[PDB]
């Protein structure tokens, strides 16, 4: 009966779509930190310095 | 899909603004020296002298 295979391949399809989603969630995590730090650091650099009075 | 790229190019925007700022800051420094020097020197020139008695 055809139904049997239709079920089994659905199981696979779900699982693959899960794995595919995962990589984007993971990668978004990695990028989050890297981005945030880069902004902070760059800001402090421009904003700061010393001046010779005399 | 779209999200990923947005982050990456944001990083570039930051760095490019930083690099440009550096020019302006540095240059201001470079000029500060000569600006002062010129004024002091010029004053000492006009003010000083000797006189025959």
């Amino acid at each position: 009966a055809i139904g049997i295979g239709t079920l089994i391949i659905f199981i696979a399809m779900v699982l693959v779509a899960a794995v595919a989603a995962a990589v984007l969630i993971n990668t978004s995590g990695f990028l989050q930190q890297k981005a945030m730090a880069t902004g902070k650091e760059s800001t402090e650099q421009v904003a700061s310095g010393l001046q010779v009075i005399r | 899909a779209i999200g990923i790229g947005t982050l990456i190019i944001f990083i570039a925007m930051v760095l490019v603004a930083a690099v440009a700022a550096a020019v302006l800051i540095n240059t201001s420094g470079f000029l500060q020296q000569k600006a002062m020097a010129t004024g002091k020197e010029s004053t000492e020139q006009v003010a000083s002298g000797l006189l025959c008695s």
